[PDB]
């Protein structure tokens, strides 16, 4: 019935025009999916490439 | 048929006669009408001199529209300036419609 | 009295507009590469570290 | 009449380099047109880029 | 004798482009017709080469999208381009036909007309072209758009069933909007030519709303440019919508797979169609929805019938200008209301804005026309 | 005369002490104005080459 | 038939002209442009803008009273018990 | 076709030629860049945006 | 999917090549979600495979709390803070669903750059042809 | 022209496309075709000019 | 529907389950060579008369 | 549009009545055929090849 709660807006570095990713991070995350979240979650478009 | 709010009607009359932007661009009255076929052979029927005053009249004022200015305060359109030289030969030519028309439909 | 710079880069090229085309061309040519190390120097300089080109040391070439 | 006319100033939208009525403009003109021509010239350059 | 006289292709061009007079004291707003022209073009470049990717398959429609913005080199350009091209799209659309409505343009009925039917072929062109992509809003859009055709008294469902190809919308419904998303947009096209045919007999209005044959001027030295540099702020305009902020136009859930099972909660129709929608929400039976939704557009077909006014331009006419902006900022009201859920707030704002929208061009428009007509001893 | 163009035209160099004026100098049948001038400027164009 | 030649008749209308190259691509532009945008927007102001202000004011007021409605709904259920 | 010969048309064809180097400098020229041609383009002083 | 619903208390676990683009919020949206799991508030209750994470829109998300600290151990050897973790799952999720954000955002400061300077040319070179109209003057002269 | 280094999917989506857009070319250039034609007049079997008798 | 694999299967989905697709794909495919005849005696025609004048 | 009523104009509608019927019935036969509509196809005495 009542609605879901908003999420805050946050300073992400990669929110700003001219401001990208850092890859690290995106190493660091990925080496989160690799059996965390791979064990269930899919990514059906996302190749080794 | 009212007197005094008559002049008030001249009050009003006069206030949106300002607020309507062609004395800005020194037109008379009758320049802004839509030209229709029978204000075509209203124009057409106009005296030289006083077409010539129109076709020049809009000529400045299309010119001002060029440049987005506007016509200097003290050579702005008055309301009691104002000849409505158009009305008599238009409404010689709506009435003759009208005639041609009421016979037409007999 | 002296010509202008503008003069002396007009009467030489911009006066026949064939060679006005190739002026053109020719800035072309070197106004690509310009633009591009430049704005590509710009944005290397808002992320340093970001960008993986430069984090590839810590790991490359054996 | 055919004399009674005459030009009205325009001195307010000259070009500073010729708003004099003593200099020849036959040495400016290069100068007027050059720059004109350069504007167009690197506009040009753009549109191809 | 110059040669644009002599050859005939020439001679057209001569016409249409290089020769033809204007009111020398056109403004920014009729070039948003101009810019039209151009917009359709690349929504069938930039279209041409996503259709080179895409397969019309419910089973692989999204895949193959996901194969363009991915594995396609600037694949991703091209989609965004097509995707916000078609708001910009839209946008000078709108802008043009309030240019015509304010302008009092529409005493061309004919190209006014002309006008009409092409509106309704773009709009129908980029309700299957959003059908297209077969997200959840697309596939849901198309179920409850098409069951509307259903309203129709007698032959209804037997009809539904002829645009959906079966019972319900599956692969052979995508792939028939596939071929006719193709091929509207050309006949778009030679309605524009028609549109330019019927215009160019009597010459572009202008704004003063006095006839300028007295100030007729080439196209070409000037409006050329100036049509350049809108292009060229539209260029601006559309870039900055794409490299920017390719999203906020759009809206998500369209990424995920479309589910015959499943309904998405918002299901709200993409931005330009949201007043119109809105009416739907409005009225609670379902032909009176159909039929308010066609007067909707129709509605444009019967202004120069209710046109009482002796001048074209709302310029010199104070008042009208005033319901103008009232029409405006009810249809922001409108297309705000589009967005959102049906709760008291908004379920009694939107019945007030559609009544609103409807009586103020019907009634109120004429009556304070002939009141500015008295105003001024004619 | 081909199309039948200029009705009667000349050429003309007024020159005075400071400047000059080279030109021509034609009369015109109200539909042919442009014609006539296409072919004017065109002959100078040709003895520019 | 609406070639420049053939279009409407005018009688004395002297007209004056400068090349392009004789004068500046943007003359007096602090002193007159800047003014004449001024009173061009003065003139704009009160025929376009209140209404737009109508609009913000519907808006803010409709938000409010959906986010009011839909929080004081279980606030609701607190008069209620 | 036999009528183009004539002096006055090698005066012509004389007096038309440089604009055709010129000309044929430009496309030259600009579809050398259009197509980033590597084997023309490195003997430039500063072009080397290939690698 | 259907052994996957029937491995997860009937739920599907979602794709997450699209994941952040997909809900609202974005990745702002995922990171709030690994974040929140409040217990539930006094006088509501849940099935008992159901975990209570505000910020999901049923209010009883299938999914078990998929982590907390020490995890995992980054290659890096920075700390594994579940915080740290999640900031890193929504920013390769953001990249694993946006992989042209960078080449966008190089293009765009180059666009900018560039319609920063054609802007100024073409409207000046509109004020130029247009120059002899904006300047022009007109007179009446009637014969007598 | 392939899309690849063998005809495969793409390119048969790729003639797809082009076919499907190429006869609409077709028909503008027609258009042009008879806007070329009908200033001058249809030819008669005898070659002769026919002024006299269309 | 242009892939590599599904389209001959289109083709007999259109030959078969689609209602009257057999009589549509043959006038076709039929249209065309009668297409290429029309236009084969069509430029013959202006070969013969002289019509290539124009 | 009150000028189209008059004492003319009544004679000029009814002079144009038949045709008005007639065209009716043609587009009413016609839609019938073209629709092959069901309705009054079955009471027709011939035209019964429909089952
Ligand atoms: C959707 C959004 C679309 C926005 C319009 C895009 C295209 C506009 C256009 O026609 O080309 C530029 C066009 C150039 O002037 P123009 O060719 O003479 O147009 C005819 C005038 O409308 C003729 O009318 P005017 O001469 O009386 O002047 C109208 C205009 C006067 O504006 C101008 O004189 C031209 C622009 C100069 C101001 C620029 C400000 C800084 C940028 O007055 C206004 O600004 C409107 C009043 C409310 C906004 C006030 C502040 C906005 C600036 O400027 C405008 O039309 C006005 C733009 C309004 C901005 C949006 C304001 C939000 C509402
Ligand atoms: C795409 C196709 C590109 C080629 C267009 C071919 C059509 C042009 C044409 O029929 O010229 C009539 C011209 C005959 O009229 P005319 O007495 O010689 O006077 C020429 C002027 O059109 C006499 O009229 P005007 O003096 O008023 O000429 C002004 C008018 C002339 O415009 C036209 O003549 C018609 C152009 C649009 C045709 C309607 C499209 C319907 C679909 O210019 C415009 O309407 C503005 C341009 C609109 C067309 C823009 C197309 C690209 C965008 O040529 C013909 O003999 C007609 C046969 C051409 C093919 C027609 C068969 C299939 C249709
Ligand atoms: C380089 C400098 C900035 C260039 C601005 C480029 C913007 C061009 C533009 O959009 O204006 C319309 C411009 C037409 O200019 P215009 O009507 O011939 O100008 C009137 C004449 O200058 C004659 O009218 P005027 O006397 O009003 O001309 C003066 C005005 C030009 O009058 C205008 O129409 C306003 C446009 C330029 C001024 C806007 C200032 C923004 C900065 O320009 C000025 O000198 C105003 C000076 C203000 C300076 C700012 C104060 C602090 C510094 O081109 C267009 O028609 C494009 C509009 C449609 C775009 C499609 C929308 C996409 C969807
Ligand atoms: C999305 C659909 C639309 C397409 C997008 C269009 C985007 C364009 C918007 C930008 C505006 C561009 C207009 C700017 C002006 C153009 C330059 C033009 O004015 O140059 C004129 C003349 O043009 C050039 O001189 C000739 C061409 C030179 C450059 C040629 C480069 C190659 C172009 C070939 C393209 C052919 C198309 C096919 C593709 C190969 C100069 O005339 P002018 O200033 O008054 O007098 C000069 C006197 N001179 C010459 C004696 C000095
Ligand atoms: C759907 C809409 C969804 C869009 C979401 C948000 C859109 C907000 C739109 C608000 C924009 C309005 C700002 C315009 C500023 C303005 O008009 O300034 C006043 C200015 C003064 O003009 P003059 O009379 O010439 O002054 C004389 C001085 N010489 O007025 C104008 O010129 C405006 C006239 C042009 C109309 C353009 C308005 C754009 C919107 C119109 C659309 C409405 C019609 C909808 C019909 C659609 C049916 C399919
Ligand atoms: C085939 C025929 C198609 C003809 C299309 C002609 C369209 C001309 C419109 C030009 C308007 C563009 C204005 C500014 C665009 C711009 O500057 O983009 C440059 C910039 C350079 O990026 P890099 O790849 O990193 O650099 C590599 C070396 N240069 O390119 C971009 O990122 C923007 C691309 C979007 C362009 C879309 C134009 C389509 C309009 C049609
Ligand atoms: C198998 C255990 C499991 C793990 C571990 C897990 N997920 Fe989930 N996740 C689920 C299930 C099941 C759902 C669907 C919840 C529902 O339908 O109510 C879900 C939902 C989500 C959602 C929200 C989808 C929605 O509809 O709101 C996101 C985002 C997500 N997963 C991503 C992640 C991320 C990021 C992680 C961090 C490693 C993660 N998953 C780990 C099982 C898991
Ligand atoms: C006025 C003309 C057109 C308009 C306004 C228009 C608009 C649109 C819109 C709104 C979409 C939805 C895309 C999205 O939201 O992601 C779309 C998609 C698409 N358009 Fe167009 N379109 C037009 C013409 C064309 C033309 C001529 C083609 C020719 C090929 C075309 C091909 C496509 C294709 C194949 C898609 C789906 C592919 C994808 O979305 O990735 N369109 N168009
Ligand atoms: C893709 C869509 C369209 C295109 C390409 C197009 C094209 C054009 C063009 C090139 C002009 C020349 C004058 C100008 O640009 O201002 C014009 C004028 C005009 N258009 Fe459009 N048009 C489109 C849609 C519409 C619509 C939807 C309407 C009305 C609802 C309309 C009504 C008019 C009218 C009345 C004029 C006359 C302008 C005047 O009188 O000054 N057009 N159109
Ligand atoms: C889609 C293809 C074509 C179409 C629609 C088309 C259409 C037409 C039409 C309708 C005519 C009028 C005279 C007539 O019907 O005989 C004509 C004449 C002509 N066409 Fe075609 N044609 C096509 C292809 C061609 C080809 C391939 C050629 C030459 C190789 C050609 C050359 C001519 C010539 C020379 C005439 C002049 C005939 C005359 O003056 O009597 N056309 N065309």
């Amino acid at each position: 019935s009542d609605l879901e709660l908003h999420p805050p807006s946050y300073p992400w570095s990669h929110r700003g025009l001219l401001s990208s990713l850092d890859h690290t991070s995106i190493r660091r995350g990925f080496q989160v999916y690799k059996q965390v979240c791979a064990s269930c979650h899919s990514m059906d478009f996302v190749a080794y490439r | 048929a009212v007197s005094a709010s008559g002049k008030w009607l001249d009050g009003i009359r006069k206030w949106y006669y300002n607020a309507a932007g062609f004395n800005k661009l020194g037109l008379m009255r009758d320049d802004t009408i839509y030209e229709d076929e029978d204000v075509k052979e209203a124009i057409r029927r106009l005296p030289e001199n006083l077409y010539n005053d129109r076709m020049f009249r809009i000529k400045r004022a299309l010119d001002l529209n060029l440049k987005h200015q506007i016509l200097p305060k003290e050579q702005w359109t008055k309301y009691e300036e104002e000849n409505f030289y158009l009305e008599p030969y238009l409404k010689e030519v709506i009435r003759e419609r009208k005639e041609r028309e009421e016979w037409a439909k007999k | 009295a002296a010509a202008t710079l503008t003069s002396k880069l007009y009467s030489l090229l911009f006066r026949r507009t064939s060679t006005f085309a190739l002026t053109i061309i020719v800035g072309v040519m070197f106004f690509e590469r310009a633009f591009d190390q430049g704005a590509d120097a710009i944005y290397d300089h808002i992320n340093e570290g970001k960008l993986w080109k430069h984090i590839k040391h810590k790991y490359e070439n054996k | 009449s055919h004399t009674d006319i005459k030009v009205p100033d325009f001195s307010e939208y000259r070009r500073l380099e010729v708003l004099d009525s003593t200099k020849s403009s036959r040495e400016s003109s290069e100068a007027r047109k050059g720059f004109s021509y350069l504007v167009t010239g690197v506009t040009t350059v753009g549109v191809a880029y | 004798t110059p040669m644009r006289k002599t050859n005939p292709l020439m001679k057209l061009i001569n016409h249409s482009f290089i020769d033809l007079p204007t009111p020398s004291n056109i403004s920014a707003w009729w070039n948003f017709g101009s810019l039209l022209g151009a917009c359709l073009i690349l929504q069938i470049t930039t279209g041409l080469f996503l259709a080179m990717h895409y397969s019309p398959d419910a089973s692989t429609a999204f895949s193959s999208i996901a194969h363009i913005t991915r594995d396609v080199n600037y694949g991703w350009i091209i989609r965004y381009l097509h995707a916000n091209g078609a708001s910009m799209f839209f946008i000078c659309l709108f802008l043009h036909i309030g240019r015509g409505l304010y302008y009092g343009s529409f005493l061309y009925s004919e190209t006014w007309n002309i006008g009409i039917i092409l509106l309704l072929a773009t709009m129908a062109t980029a309700f299957m072209g959003y059908v297209l992509p077969w997200g959840q809003m697309s596939f849901w859009g198309a179920t409850v758009i098409t069951n509307l055709l259903s309203a129709i008294p007698y032959i209804g469902t037997d009809l539904v069933q002829w645009i959906w190809g079966g019972y319900s919308v599956d692969s052979p419904t995508l792939t028939r909007f596939f071929t006719f998303h193709f091929i509207l947009p050309f006949i778009i096209a030679a309605l524009a030519t028609l549109h330019l045919l019927f215009l160019h007999e009597t010459g572009s209005n202008n704004p003063l709303g006095i006839t300028s044959h007295s100030d007729k001027i080439t196209f070409h030295p000037y409006y050329t440019i100036k049509d350049a540099l809108g292009l060229l702020l539209f260029l601006l305009s559309l870039m900055t919508l794409t490299l920017f902020s390719p999203d906020l136009l759009g809206d998500p859930d369209n990424y995920t797979l479309a589910n015959p099972l499943n309904t998405p909660p918002h299901i709200k129709p993409e931005w330009y169609f949201l007043f119109a929608y809105t009416i739907l929400r409005s009225v609670p039976n379902k032909l009176g929805g159909v039929l308010a939704l066609l007067l909707s557009i129709l509605i444009l077909a019967m202004i120069p019938i209710l046109h009482m006014s002796k001048q074209q331009s709302m310029m010199f006419r104070p008042l009208s200008q005033s319901l103008y902006w009232l029409l405006a900022a009810d249809l922001l009201i409108l297309t705000w209301i589009g967005g959102q859920p049906v709760s008291y707030p908004f379920t009694i704002i939107g019945q007030v804005a559609s009544v609103l929208y409807f009586t103020t061009i019907l009634i109120l428009m004429p009556t304070i026309s002939l009141i500015e007509n008295k105003m001024l001893k004619w | 005369v081909a199309n039948k163009l200029c009705q009667s035209f000349q050429t003309f160099s007024i020159c005075y002490a400071e400047t000059g004026l080279l030109g021509a100098h034609f009369v015109c049948d109200r539909m042919k104005i442009d014609d006539m001038m296409f072919v004017l400027q065109g002959q100078w164009m040709r003895l520019c080459t | 038939g609406r070639e420049f030649g053939n279009l409407t008749r005018m009688r004395h209308v002297i007209s004056y002209s400068l090349s392009p190259f004789e004068q500046r691509a943007y003359p007096h532009v602090f002193t007159k442009g800047i003014p004449n945008v001024l009173r061009r927007i003065r003139e704009s102001f009160f025929r376009v803008v209140p209404q737009f202000v109508v609009f913000y004011l519907i808006y803010t007021w409709g938000t409010e009273e959906f986010e009011r409605s839909k929080r004081k709904n279980p606030a609701a259920y607190e008069n209620d018990k | 076709v036999t009528r183009f010969l004539g002096p006055r048309y090698r005066e012509l064809v004389k007096n038309w030629v440089p604009t055709a180097y010129t000309w044929g400098a430009v496309g030259a020229v600009g579809l050398v860049w259009a197509t980033d041609w590597r084997l023309i383009l490195d003997w430039v002083p500063y072009i080397n945006g290939k690698f | 999917s259907e052994a996957a619903r029937a491995a997860n208390n009937g739920a599907l676990p979602p794709d997450l090549s699209y994941i952040v683009r997909a809900r609202h919020g974005g990745e702002d949206y995922v990171f709030s979600l690994l974040t929140g799991y409040c217990e539930p508030p006094t006088g509501v209750s849940l099935r008992e495979g159901l975990y209570f994470n505000p910020y999901f829109p049923g209010q009883a998300i299938a999914m078990a709390p998929p982590i907390y600290t020490d995890v995992l151990e980054f290659d890096d050897g920075t700390p594994a803070t579940m915080s740290q973790i999640a900031k890193d799952v929504c920013t390769f999720l953001r990249w694993a669903s946006e992989p042209e954000h960078d080449h966008r955002k190089r293009m765009g400061l180059k666009m900018l750059m560039m319609m920063a300077l054609l802007v100024p040319l073409v409207y000046t070179i509109k004020r130029h042809k247009w120059s002899v109209l904006k300047s022009r003057k007109l007179a009446y002269r009637p014969p007598k």
